[PDB]
């Protein structure tokens, strides 16, 4: 019927007095905040934290919750659904992290969908605009559908690193942060899939297939190491921190910075390539995104803990010269890469200043920070051995 | 100093003032009997992004309310 | 040079040969299963697509919010029963869509072909939408609603109380904890196939009838994409139909996973729906044998029955106990009522004709205690009458179950009345199914929670309430309540004077 | 002096935790209390109420101690009693895999988690034996899991039966 | 009060009864469909086309008008509100137009809004992840501050020639697209001096004033002609088709397209410049987008015309010849501009390239519509003539 079957109680006449009739006079309660017991990290509470905070219904035995008593049901053996067991580092409060971007599910895929309809709209005028034509042959056929190709797996392997974070983290404020930087990292590995797709789209005999880059990645020289390391990282770490800091603070923040900024942003344009750098544009807003969280995490919360500050540099410390090595190992192979391309296009003076960019910014943002004594001489000497 | 930085709609209005410039034929195509300054200020200091953004805002909720809530 | 442009299937196409063999390229989580590492996912997204389809359904949801929703001032013309229900409603469920994160995550991490695990992370981004979700319908009451307190503090104030702990059994550590195929028996076999999905609706019809529209508009948005967690639930079979373990241990840990779920929910949604409202949609006797009888326990199960998928064992135990579960749960929640987080209301006389009605023999027996218990004023805080009291002096003693955690009374019960009581190494165990106990018994170490009685024990009431928070802004009035009424609220003094003390209720078998 | 989150038996040992100054001491009395105290097999149940929270506390000091008296490798590679993990994980999978019967694997798994949970045996090791251990336990336990009938379970448990009911 | 003074139809008790009470058991018609009397261009009606078409209150002496009669009041002297004397074209129906995009308000300022909200991410991951440091200093302090900064006064002036426009069109849907095409133009503008602005909080020397780069546009040689020709297609042409024709099927389509694409976003990547491709990929989306409404109404409704078709084409082969002058004297001018790079950034073969494409994409997508004969080497040749 035009009024339709079911009687609803806030506009049926009936049923809507009844429910008037039964109204106090005013709320009982005038402490309209929800959340309000949550000790903001910024002036006011936020919606994000409102909305995040104390959702992981933890006992007071797993620092910061608020429950008591054990969990009701755990695996055989007596392992908890969540505990202290899962990782080294230690800490008076597992809920005081805080995403300075204060990213919610809601405003994350708001932000992410902007993009993708925007990234659909560039295409569109790329290939419209016709620029394709202005780009090299070889860059594109060679560096692009192999290498940069190639780096794909990467991130996806990064992305899965997370996947036992997203399962063992001990609040929820670190929970959503681990499966939002994962969560753009295969993002990333998609995109650049997708640039592949679309050179085939308008490219008559760019083949999409992954088999070129997969076989390069797989059995290649350059990334041998890389890979190496992206295998350890995300099957042979079981500390969920340790894999999140590691990838994050140590091999993505040196070896992803200088392979997506130091190369391949930095040399596409020089083949009249500014489709790549299109893509590339977002892989570095997601990572300085998560690096905001990563530093909150583990230097402003963890490694300034007030109780456990020492004990936790000094693990970060250990994390930091365990992966360092296999990282350097990865920059090695890849400067096989320049070897690959045309006289001319770069020299052992710019690749050398661009590795020190990375190793700087890497100090910068991180090493110093758990007072992790790095030498970049050191550092990019031991990479250099790869030319 | 690598700080987080951008910029804003009024930054930029700032000096969309001297966006126009002079010449011959620079003048109204339609009669009227009065002359407006040539110097004249808005007051909302808006450019087509940022203008954008605040309609879309608004029509969100208003969609929002009539494709949902509204239509149930 | 036409304007061109590549789609989400377009890439999800190469999506599966993401992975990469090599050495320890396996799962990180114990599992007596092996998923097929060539399985396929039903939907093909990638993160960009897959937040765009979120990002248009939050537009709706929250314009209807902020806008006519807030207008129209729903948040307030609401019947105050039903106010009080969600606060329970939506902080159980954001639990629920909480845990499914970190469990999905861990499918993700057992998933070894690409798009298996693909299809794992979408859920694990969904949950975090439902947690979200739901925490706003309990942010949105509490800013614009009658009654914030519980609803601004679910979080913590829901420890007081005995309902919480069994609602952590099936919708936490049911989740997390146990062989990864369990927990997806339990999470999504089950728990979203069989309850969940159904669930969901079912709360949106209560909450029309009850002037409610924004729980509607948000669980309607949660509903749109739960069917893709159906697929997860159903691609997790497929995976490990091949494998040899799953002919001699999927059926056990399906009927583990049955069981679990149906013996929180069974008595405890029909309580939710019943009892925390005013109009009704529908007896849930009714309701229950559509879900779990036809839908799920026959048409449902019936598909998977071509992996070796066969009805859960426990079914007709289920049946037989479910009929007069809620009404008995609800004696026990009211009689505990300071307890909880949220207001309750005994049944008003057109309620009680509708009950006699839809389940014969019910004024008999829960009409009148319901009747004696407003007589010596159990709803007048001078009255100094608390119905646990009346318990105690008619010899009725509550067991909380070591297993489910659902609280039980065999000598007063119209359903199950079944106890069985053990004792080993030292500690006293209570029973209340003969399902829960053969867990016990054959994993003793996964189920040791303490209950209620045991770490109250020796404890006086107002001092439990006030300890954990369970009092208004005010530092006076009590959030929980055994009526909805605007005036003559109970106070954490009013309590006090009871001068009721806890004890194990165990500790008598000795 | 009564409390859920704070009480007199917390507060003691607090005090009682605050007076190890030794890596040895501090570790032996954590393997010590789990023995006591957590488990179905603890040797006691006077703490059920603020065992979990007090072996935290525990953990804390001899994850502070480990971290000052190992030096980077053995941190990762020791357990706390100088043990090398990686020998005791593949030892106790090797007797895991030599399990007769589910009695004897509880007994194995449950065992391994009271001496080296971490901060005794290194998180990296230590879950990588918990995947290995659960997954050969649920193996055995799930195996005709409904078989055996409830009055000879009970007596395979080994409970003392206080009370049946049961008027069906 | 928490349930408010004010009495709602739909939710108080009494009210609702007394609405609900005279309502009909059914709908009083059945046709639901807003705008069904509408031509659909496509399959479906869409809602686009409903929400725009005759908006407009055109009477039938306006070709595609349903009114009838005088406007109500008009100008002194007698000049009608909208007339068919304010354009040389002529159609049978000037409803027929049909943006390809269909774009109405509502889609319009979402898809812009995502752009914004987009470039401030952008910007802070940019200056964040401290690329500024690769970017050449000449490059920055010279080409983007003086010369990209004064191509900025280019669209601020290719925007405003399109006032009358939004004052005369015909009909709803052109006056919308026309709309949208000038106010992406002010948005590139903006852009331009949104990219110095940041320049200016990054590059501690940097002075973000216009005064430099408008008095390279207002005194400079480099822009003078195409300042000249910018002057005249916004102030000197009372033709609103012939101002949006021009604009974007003559003048924008080659100096536009060559300054934007062939000199700016193909030489600021060999200078370790992305920030400003990062806004010129902006400008070029739009520059695709409008040029697919151009198409449609220049190309689709009144060049192919069933009545007029004939003259259409003539009136528009006379306008580009009118403007392909001008705009070749623009390109002229600025092929000065390359005399300025350090020796050896490009050569005379890859500007004559990139010129020819220019050229041939503009004969490909607007001059072999109308008919219009273009000589590719003849133009070439007459800009080439530029170059110092
Ligand atoms: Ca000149
Ligand atoms: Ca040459
Ligand atoms: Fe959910
Ligand atoms: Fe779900």
């Amino acid at each position: 019927s035009m009024l339709g079957e079911r009687r609803r109680g806030l506009t049926d006449p009936e049923m809507a007095a009844v429910i008037l009739k039964a109204l106090p006079e005013a709320p009982l309660d005038g402490n309209n905040k929800m959340g309000y017991f949550v000790t903001p990290r910024w002036k006011r509470l936020t919606e994000y934290e409102a909305l995040t905070v104390y959702a992981q219904p933890n006992a007071d035995w797993i620092a910061g919750g608020l429950d008591w008593g054990d969990w009701t049901q755990k695996f055989h053996g007596g392992r908890p659904s969540w505990g202290n067991e899962t990782t080294e580092l230690r800490t008076v409060d597992w809920f005081k992290h805080r995403d300075p971007l204060r990213r919610w599910h809601a405003p994350y895929v708001k932000d992410k969908a902007e993009e993708w309809r925007y990234t659909d709209r560039f295409l569109q005028g790329y290939s419209a605009d016709g620029q394709i034509r202005a780009m090299n042959p070889t860059w594109r056929d060679e560096f692009i559908n192999r290498y940069w190709g190639a780096f794909l797996f990467n991130e996806y392997g990064l992305f899965n690193a997370h996947s036992q974070g997203a399962r063992e983290a001990l609040s929820d404020v670190t929970r959503v942060s681990l499966a939002f930087w994962g969560f753009d990292k295969i993002d990333i590995a998609q995109m650049i899939q997708l640039e592949r797709g679309f050179l085939a789209k308008i490219v008559p005999g760019f083949d999409e297939s992954t088999a070129v880059p997969k076989a390069e990645w797989t059995n290649g020289e350059v990334y041998k190491s890389a890979r190496l390391a992206v295998e350890g990282l995300w099957q042979e770490v079981f500390d969920w921190n340790e894999s999140a800091f590691s990838v994050h603070a140590v091999y993505d923040a040196l070896f992803g910075q200088f392979v997506r900024r130091e190369f391949f942003q930095r040399l596409a344009p020089r083949f009249g390539d500014n489709l790549t750098p299109f893509f590339i544009n977002q892989a570095q807003t997601y990572f300085q995104i998560a690096k905001q969280g990563v530093q909150d995490l583990y230097y402003n919360c963890l490694g300034d803990d007030p109780e456990f500050s020492d004990y936790n540099r000094t693990v970060m410390r250990n994390w930091t010269g365990k992966w360092l090595e296999p990282t350097i190992a990865a920059l090695r192979d890849f400067m096989g890469l320049f070897a690959k391309l045309p006289a001319g296009t770069t020299d052992k003076e710019e690749i050398t200043a661009s590795l020190y960019r990375v190793v700087d910014d890497w100090i910068e943002d991180y090493a110093s920070r758990i007072d992790f004594k790095a030498d970049r001489d050191q550092i990019v000497k031991a990479v250099l051995a790869g030319l | 100093n690598r700080a987080p930085t951008s910029v804003n709609a009024q930054e930029v209005h700032r000096w969309l003032q001297s966006f126009n410039w002079d010449f011959k034929n620079n003048r109204t195509k339609y009669a009227t009997k009065y002359k407006m300054a040539n110097e004249t200020k808005e007051q909302f200091k808006l450019i087509a992004k940022e203008y954008a953004r605040m309609e879309a805002v608004k029509d969100e909720r208003q969609f929002g309310s009539l494709q949902d809530a509204l239509t149930r | 040079r036409a304007p061109t442009s590549v789609n989400a299937q377009e890439v999800h196409r190469w999506l599966q040969s993401f992975n990469w063999d090599f050495k320890n390229n396996r799962t990180k989580y114990a599992t007596k299963y092996k998923m097929a590492n060539e399985t396929k996912e039903q939907f093909k997204l990638i993160a960009k697509e897959y937040a765009r389809m979120e990002a248009v359904k939050d537009e709706r949801q929250f314009g209807s919010l902020q806008d006519a929703l807030t207008r129209l001032n729903a948040g307030v013309r609401v019947h105050p029963k039903w106010n009080e229900t969600m606060k329970v409603v939506s902080n159980f469920l954001e639990v629920g869509e909480y845990n499914a994160i970190a469990a999905t995550g861990m499918l993700w991490d057992s998933a070894q072909a690409a798009e298996q695990k693909n299809g794992y992370l979408a859920q694990v981004l969904d949950e975090i939408r439902h947690t979200h979700q739901c925490a706003y319908v309990n942010y949105y009451f509490a800013k614009n609603g009658q009654d914030p307190a519980g609803h601004n503090d679910a979080r913590r104030t829901r420890t007081i109380g005995p309902l919480w702990k069994g609602m952590k059994r099936v919708f936490s550590d049911g989740f997390i904890s146990g062989d990864a195929v369990e927990c997806s028996l339990n999470l999504q076999l089950v728990g979203e196939a069989c309850f969940t999905n159904p669930l969901i609706v079912a709360v949106t019809e209560w909450a029309a009838a009850n002037g409610d529209e924004i729980t509607p508009t948000v669980f309607l948005s949660i509903e749109t994409d739960e069917l893709r967690h159906m697929a997860n639930g159903y691609q997790t079979v497929v995976s490990i139909a091949n494998d040899p373990a799953s002919a001699k241990y999927l059926n056990t840990d399906l009927n583990n996973a049955f069981w679990t779920q149906q013996k929180y929910f069974t008595p405890v949604l029909g309580m939710l729906f019943e009892y925390g409202s005013k109009f009704k949609v529908e007896p849930w006797v009714k309701t229950w044998d559509r879900w779990v009888y036809e839908d799920w326990g026959g048409i449902w199960i019936g598909r998977l029955g071509k992996y070796g998928v066969e009805s859960p064992r426990s079914l007709k135990d289920a049946k037989q106990d479910a009929y007069w579960a809620h009404h008995d749960l609800y004696l026990l929640a009211y009689a505990l009522w300071p307890t909880g987080f949220f207001r309750l209301a005994l049944p008003d006389q057109e309620e009680m004709e509708w009950f006699e009605a839809n389940y014969p023999g019910w004024y008999d027996h829960y009409g009148k205690i319901y009747e004696e218990w407003r007589a010596r004023g159990c709803e007048d805080p001078s009255s100094g009458f608390i119905p646990l009291m009346w318990f105690i002096e008619n010899n009725h003693p509550i067991y909380i179950d070591r297993v489910s955690q659902v609280p039980f009374c065999p000598s007063l019960a119209k359903g199950a009345s079944t106890l069985r009581v053990h004792e080993y190494n030292g500690e006293m165990h209570t029973f209340s199914d003969q399902w829960g106990e053969r867990m016990w018994l054959a994993e003793p170490e996964r189920y040791e929670c303490q209950n209620i009685f045991e770490q109250y024990e020796g404890r006086e009431l107002s001092e439990v309430i006030a300890e954990l928070h369970g009092l208004r802004s005010d530092g006076k009035t009590l959030i929980a309540q055994p009526h909805v009424r605007g005036d003559k609220l109970w106070t954490l003094d009013d309590i006090k004077r009871l001068n009721c003390v806890f004890k194990n209720p165990v500790k008598a078998f000795n | 002096k009564l409390g859920i989150h704070s009480n007199d038996t917390r507060d003691a040992w607090v005090n009682k935790i605050a007076q190890l100054n030794t890596l040895e001491k501090a570790a032996e009395m954590l393997k010590q209390f789990r023995m006591d105290h957590t488990t179905p097999f603890r040797n006691s149940y006077e703490l059920d109420n603020d065992y979990l929270w007090i072996e935290a506390k525990l953990e804390e000091k001899v994850a502070v101690l480990k971290a000052r008296a190992f030096n980077e490798v053995d941190f990762r590679h020791k357990t706390a009693f100088g043990e090398d993990a990686k020998s005791v994980l593949d030892g106790t999978v090797a007797k895991m895999n030599a399990a007769k019967d589910k009695w004897e694997a509880e007994k194995i798994h449950i065992g391994f988690r009271q001496a080296y949970k971490p901060p005794i045996m290194p998180v990296n090791y230590f879950l990588d034996g918990e995947r290995q251990l659960g997954t050969r336990l649920m193996e055995l336990r799930n195996l005709n899991y409904y078989d055996t009938p409830l009055e000879e379970l009970r007596k395979q448990r080994g409970v003392r039966v206080v009370h049946l009911q049961s008027p069906h």
